[PDB]
């Protein structure tokens, strides 16, 4: 496996905060918010960049369930 | 001024050695040590000082006068080696120059012990662990000087000091080794005075100049008072044993090199103001120890100076002489002269 | 060989020969220090005053802090109870930089934008001169004050490790040494008192 | 019934004990098993070797010396100590057990004395075999070296020397043999454990070829003077075969003698390693009670020891209720062995701390131990210390991470207080309620500063309105259509003058909070002076000190709050600079640049003149009341108190600008970290950008959790600590005191006692 004591927790905590933060960032790019899309030097397309953040939320969910079972071995 | 650039690499050293100074025994603690009955009482009474728990793990009945000064000196030498490991640049050179003066005494002791056919292992003990230099036990071979300097002494830091020493080419007796020791110590004191003058900053510069001047003056007076005894030395052959520094150099070392009897030495010191109260006394070394302690006390008032590292090192060595003198009187029941310790702090 | 002294002597030779050349040629008024002071922009003098004020105050604070702090850590190996007692020796060295903050806060309110005409007038040149020398005065006074209070703080830490009844009597000297920075602050706020902004 | 003693100190009482000699060794355990008496030294000015009960101390610490020798001998043969974890049969409830009685201690003494000589005569006999084992083990290395090592132009010397000294031998033998030497050396890859010294000592072999009789006898002396082990080796290959068959067969024999000699010593150490810890605890408790009777008087005419001790007065009903039980155990009617004595000494302090005030009290006690019945400093510190932290750490997001790092130590207290921590995790665990309150107040403050991970929230309607239309790139402004209810308005976010408005708010906030904190700390001085009946300290120090700083730096706070309440555009008057009138109040009195309130000119002169009559009214009323009832001990102390009270008003009120500074820098680093790490990945639609935002979020989260929460939360915590040690407690905390620390028993843990001795 992995070291599963200092390396499994270090990835499960990072992935647990990776799902929660990127989900609300993708939600605030889905609806126009004037803080995430309000500047002339800023992403334009709106809910198109919510897709590429939502996929990173799913990748972090994959890491979360993959490293959450590896501490469940003991 | 001096405190602006001193504490960049010598502030921790300064604070640690001032804290070492604060553990010097004052006058009441020697009175409490004097009132002790047996030697276990001396152990309990020293446990309440900054020596505390250093004669732990010995015994209650293996406690001897020799063992007390062995452990009390080993504490001092571990403290010196701790300070020297935290130094760099000029302070490291200053402390190596302190070490060379003990290296010279180890050299003379090893060469003297080789002549009298005794064991190398018993000369390697009682041989002052501060001036060590790893190739020292190799001095127990080849009993003339030209086979000592050309094999093992050229690699030592004592090698520049053998310049005025090659006027004999034979084997060595007790007189020739003392001549070699006096010539080495002359070259050492002159080189260390020259290092202090060109490289140490000012409030430590003047303090180390007057301390090394006192050391040179005491060497001169003892060489003059050990040469009127049962020997015959040419007066220009004795002026090569007196160091060229101090406050009795340019006139009184001319007169001490020609003193034929004891009244020629009293006449030579009669002109110098800090002396000539010394040759009518009890002991003669108890004037030098007292004046050295009054010089070392005055060196602790200068606050941004590495002369403190000297002044601690000579004070603590006086302290180990005092305790032994008390421990030689408690273990032998000789309380008549027990209060003749030397205490300034 | 004293190579920096050789640089100093070369600079002095070139200055003396150049000025003597300009005298003997007949053009000694071409070295015109007064016309340099009218054609140089006042924003240069004001921003050098602000920057050197806060930089020199911080340098003096840091110098005094390591002078007192090295001895305070060294005197605490055998007496560790001197640490929290002698913390105000570091507090006196570190309020030197807060005076530099206060001066940079006061003087930066006067950095307004002037117009192309009415630029090198009497008031604007006055404001540049005043802010430059006021910043230098409070910064140099705070450098000197910080180093002096640091030396006295190191000595007080040694004395507190010796005997605890001595720290009350060596603290008096740090109070005398700290009024120097406050006098520097007062003269800095008074030299730039009548100076307007850059209208 | 039992008082609280967290606002002030507990009330103490000095108690005299008349203890008979036949129950003197017995009652010491009773006063040690209840740890609430602090004894005081009645045999002062008596030398330590002249006190009574010193032979018992010598016997018991001889036993402790021998037990430290046993523990040191459990090294070099890795045998674990027993460590009986039943810490219950001695300490716990009931606070009253039975001690070992006389003959058990003597069995300990003569058992430890009998067993030391046993282990010395078994440990020296084992150690003498190793020095004749390593010699033959390294001489076996010489005899297997081939033929080229023993052949190059008796005519050679052979041996093993340390690797430090190979260059020294080769240099010395070059200078002796005049450059005609044939030195040769081969290394040894494993370290050879020596007993003379106690290191590992990489060694290697050497061989030196020379033909002669004086030359061989001098090379031999040079080699053995550098601690080389020299050997005699035959020249023929059959000679090395005979010596390898003769010197070996002795290594295996000596291995058999090395066992069954290092085995009975091993089993004896296994016997000692069990229940060494209980022996150590019993011996140290015996020496602990003999060091308490050592500081009490003893009569000769009557059989009575006399001791004094400090006790909290609410627990005088417990010494009687336990010493009655001790007398009822072994019936001897004794005449009233407790008497409450009146005194004029300084009693100890003793605040009770109950697990939530404990870390805050440990923070305030690092500065000093309070005076007896003084106002405690650790009671206001419960709220002000995590709230001055919060202003410097104003982020809604980072406070969430700090609460989550605090609740993973509070929700499992029982698992952690029965394990070893280790000097960083120990301070993390004992200060967990501090971190909890700091995180919660950081949530509140960052809600008011209106930023979460350097982004705003937008949870109300703004008080600013943009114009109806504009061209793309025009510097428009807002129109101020109302005010915003809670916090900063979210319409200040980008705006290109956010640091122009946002730090005039944050500079005045720091001055107001610092003024209110110092004027709340300063009334504790009045509350102390009104408790200790010190009505000259009110009229001599409090009233001029109050009218000094309220007439200068409280006027500034009234001017800050009043300027916010006036509409300076609807009225048609220019808004004055508060800093300008603050400077011109002292440096140019009388004049006013812009009038703030209609009679401002008379009030400035009155408040300047009032603050200058407080300089003779301080430093002069307090000493003269001493003289007319000067001395130098009062006058010079009062001069220092006056020129230190003044010049700390301005310095202490300017020291609170770090609240503004650390907050501004925290917000600026958290804003630059967002726009440099996670903002880059928002312009990468595609397949590479899904991987790009994962790595960039990982880097962002690692830097915002390591650099931005931890080592800026540590900086912001030690500047709130300074404001309590210096700017708050220089107004009410008088300083030096005496800590409580009663005589109790505790577990001793031998490894913290063997390294602590030598």
């Amino acid at each position: 496996p992995v070291v599963s004591t200092g390396k499994a927790w270090c990835c499960t905590v990072l992935s647990a905060f990776g799902v929660v933060i990127l989900s609300v960032i993708a939600h605030l790019f889905n609806t126009n918010h004037e803080s995430f899309v309000g500047s002339i030097n800023d992403p334009e397309d709106g809910p198109a960049v919510a897709h590429t953040v939502y996929l990173a939320a799913l990748v972090y969910l994959v890491f979360f369930v993959f490293c959450g079972f590896q501490v469940y071995l003991a | 001024m001096e405190g602006v650039y001193f504490n960049i690499d010598n502030g921790f050293i300064e604070g640690v050695v001032r804290g070492y100074r604060n553990g010097l025994l004052s006058n009441n603690q020697y009175i409490n040590l004097t009132q002790c009955d047996t030697l276990e009482d001396l152990k309990l009474q020293l446990s309440s000082t900054d020596y505390g728990n250093f004669l732990s793990s010995v015994s209650s009945e293996s406690l001897t006068t020799s063992l007390i000064q062995e452990y009390a000196s080993s504490k001092l030498y571990h403290e010196f080696n701790y300070i020297r490991d935290q130094s760099s640049g000029s302070t490291r050179k200053f402390m190596d120059y302190i070490t060379y003066g003990y290296m010279i005494d180890n050299v003379a002791l090893m060469i003297t012990g080789t002549i009298h056919d005794r064991d190398k292992g018993e000369i390697l003990q009682r041989c002052h662990p501060l001036g060590w230099f790893d190739t020292l036990p190799t001095l127990s071979v080849a009993t003339d000087l030209e086979s000592l300097y050309e094999t093992v002494l050229v690699d030592t830091p004592l090698a520049p000091y053998f310049k005025n020493c090659f006027d004999t080419a034979e084997e060595l007796d007790d007189m020739n080794i003392e001549i070699i020791r006096n010539k080495l110590y002359k070259a050492y004191l002159e080189d260390f005075y020259n290092f202090v003058t060109e490289e140490i900053p000012e409030p430590a510069k003047e303090c180390m100049q007057t301390l090394l001047g006192f050391e040179a003056d005491r060497r001169s007076i003892n060489i003059a008072l050990n040469s009127l005894q049962s020997s015959d030395i040419d007066p220009d052959l004795k002026s090569d044993l007196l160091p060229n520094i101090g406050k009795l150099y340019p006139l009184a070392t001319f007169h001490l090199a020609q003193a034929q009897d004891f009244e020629g030495v009293r006449a030579a010191l009669a002109n110098v103001y800090e002396y000539r109260g010394f040759l009518e006394t009890g002991n003669l070394e108890d004037h030098f120890y007292q004046l050295e302690m009054e010089l070392c006390r005055d060196a602790f008032t200068q606050q941004f100076a590495i002369s403190t590292v000297w002044a601690w090192m000579k004070s603590k060595e006086q302290e180990v002489r005092n305790i032994t003198w008390i421990a030689e009187c408690i273990a032998q029941n000789q309380r008549e002269r027990i209060n003749n310790y030397i205490s300034v702090y | 060989f004293s190579f920096s002294h050789f640089l100093y002597y070369l600079v002095l030779i070139v200055v003396i020969v150049y000025g003597l050349y300009k005298l003997f040629t007949g053009h000694g008024s071409d070295i015109n220090f007064g016309k340099f002071l009218l054609r140089t922009s006042p924003y240069m003098w004001a921003n050098l005053g602000i920057a050197l004020c806060v930089g020199l105050s911080v340098v003096g604070a840091a110098w005094g802090i390591f002078i007192t702090g090295s001895s305070m850590i060294g005197a605490g190996v055998r007496a560790p109870r001197i640490t929290t007692k002698n913390l105000i020796s570091i507090i006196f060295c570190e309020v030197v930089a807060i005076y530099g903050l206060i001066i940079a806060i006061v003087f930066s309110s006067k950095l307004t934008v002037a117009t192309a005409e009415n630029m090198y007038s009497k008031s604007n040149l006055y404001t540049g001169y005043s802010l430059f020398w006021a910043g230098i005065t409070v910064g140099a006074s705070n450098l000197i004050c910080g180093i002096a209070v640091g030396i006295t703080g190191a000595t007080a830490a040694i004395s507190d490790a010796a005997d605890s009844a001595l720290f009350v009597k060596i603290l008096v000297i740090e109070i005398f040494g700290s009024i120097l920075g406050l006098l520097g602050l007062i003269v800095g706020l008074l030299m730039a008192g009548k100076a307007s902004e850059f209208q | 019934e039992k008082e609280e003693a967290i606002f002030r100190s507990a009330e103490m009482a000095l108690v005299q004990f008349y203890i008979p000699q036949e129950i003197s060794r017995d009652s010491a355990y009773t006063l040690g098993q209840l740890g609430l008496v602090q004894f005081r030294d009645l045999n002062s000015k008596v030398r330590a070797f002249q006190r009574t009960f010193v032979n018992e101390i010598r016997r018991l610490d001889n036993v402790e010396r021998q037990y430290r020798y046993f523990y040191s001998l459990l090294k070099k043969h890795d045998i674990k100590l027993y460590e009986g974890d039943t810490d219950k049969y001695l300490d716990g409830s009931g606070e009253l057990y039975v001690p070992p009685s006389g003959s058990v201690i003597d069995d300990y003494v003569r058992n430890a004395s009998y067993l030391e000589e046993r282990l010395i005569q078994m440990e020296d006999a084992t150690d003498q075999i190793e020095v004749q084992k390593n010699d033959l083990e390294q001489y076996r290395f010489i005899l297997q070296s081939g033929d080229e090592f023993f052949l190059k132009g008796v005519n050679y010397v052979t041996g093993v020397i340390a690797r430090d000294k190979v260059a020294t031998l080769e240099q010395i033998l070059w200078r002796v043999l005049r450059g005609n030497l044939f030195f040769k050396t081969v290394e040894i890859e494993q370290p050879v454990y020596d007993v003379k010294t106690r290191e590992y000592k990489h060694k290697n072999a050497f061989i030196v070829f020379s033909h002669g009789d004086l030359i061989i006898k001098r090379i031999r002396k040079i080699a053995e003077s550098l601690d080389a082990n020299l050997y005699d080796v035959d020249s023929s290959n059959e000679g090395r075969s005979q010596q390898l068959a003769k010197v070996n067969k002795n290594l295996s024999d000596l291995y058999t003698v090395l066992k069954t000699t290092s085995t009975t010593l091993e089993s004896e150490l296994y016997a000692i390693a069990k229940e060494l810890d209980s022996w150590f605890q019993d011996v140290t408790r015996e020496k602990a009670i003999f060091e308490i009777l050592n500081k009490s008087n003893y009569d000769t005419n009557r059989k009575i020891l006399i001791a004094e001790g400090w006790i909290p007065r609410d627990e005088l009903a417990t010494l009687q209720a336990r010493l009655g039980e001790m007398i009822a155990r072994l019936g001897i009617d004794v005449p009233s062995i407790i008497q409450v004595l009146d005194t004029n000494h300084t009693p100890p302090t003793f605040h009770r701390t109950n697990k939530f005030t404990a870390g805050f009290q440990s923070i305030c006690d690092c500065y000093g131990i309070a005076q007896y019945r003084e106002i405690n400093a650790g009671l206001p510190t419960i709220v002000t210390f995590p709230f001055m932290f919060a202003i410097m750490f104003g982020d809604m997001g980072h406070g969430f991470l700090m609460t989550l790092a605090a609740l993973s130590l509070v929700l499992n207290e029982k698992k952690i207080n029965k394990m070893k921590r280790g000097e960083i995790f120990d301070m993390a665990f004992t200060g967990r309620y501090i971190i909890l309150l700091m995180g919660v107040f950081s949530m509140y403050t960052g809600f008011l500063y209106n930023d979460i991970f350097s982004k705003t929230m937008t949870i109300f309607k703004s008080g600013w309105k943009w114009p109806d239309h504009w061209k793309k790139g025009e510097s428009i402004t807002a129109t101020s259509v109302g005010t915003y209810p809670i916090g900063l308005d979210w319409a200040w976010h980008g705006t290109e003058n956010a640091l122009l408005f946002s730090n005039s708010y944050k500079m005045k906030l720091s001055i107001l909070m610092g003024f209110i904190h110092m004027t709340y700390s300063y009334f504790f001085s009045l509350a102390n002076h009104l408790y200790f009946n010190s009505m000259i300290d009110i009229i001599g120090n409090f009233i001029p000190g109050l009218l000094f700083m309220q007439g200068i730096f409280g006027y500034l706070s009234v001017c800050i709050v009043y300027k916010w309440a006036v509409d300076w555009v609807k009225d048609g008057k220019p808004a004055p600079g508060l800093l300008n009138m603050l400077i011109n109040m002292f440096l140019s009195p009388g004049t006013i640049d812009d009038e703030l309130y209609p009679h401002q000119a008379k009030v400035q002169v009155f408040l300047l003149l009032m603050a200058l009559v407080c300089i003779p009214w301080l430093l002069l009323v307090k000493p003269l009341h001493f003289k007319f009832t000067d001395f130098g001990d009062i006058m010079i102390h009062q001069v220092i108190h006056t020129i230190e009270f003044c010049l700390n008003c301005v310095s202490h009120t300017a020291s609170y600008l770090r609240l503004w500074a650390l907050s501004l820098a925290h917000a600026q680093l958290s804003s630059v970290l967002w726009t440099m790490t996670i903002q880059i990945a928002f312009g990468f639609r595609g397949f590479v950008g899904v991987f790009m935002t994962v790595a960039l979020f990982a880097m962002w989260f690692a830097l915002t959790c390591a650099v931005l929460v931890l080592m800026e939360g540590t900086s912001a915590m030690l500047h709130s600590l300074r404001l309590h040690w210096v700017e708050s407690m220089s107004k009410f905390f008088v300083g030096e005191g005496l800590p409580y620390e009663p005589f109790a028993f505790e577990y001793k843990d031998m490894e913290v006692a063997v390294a602590s001795a030598s």
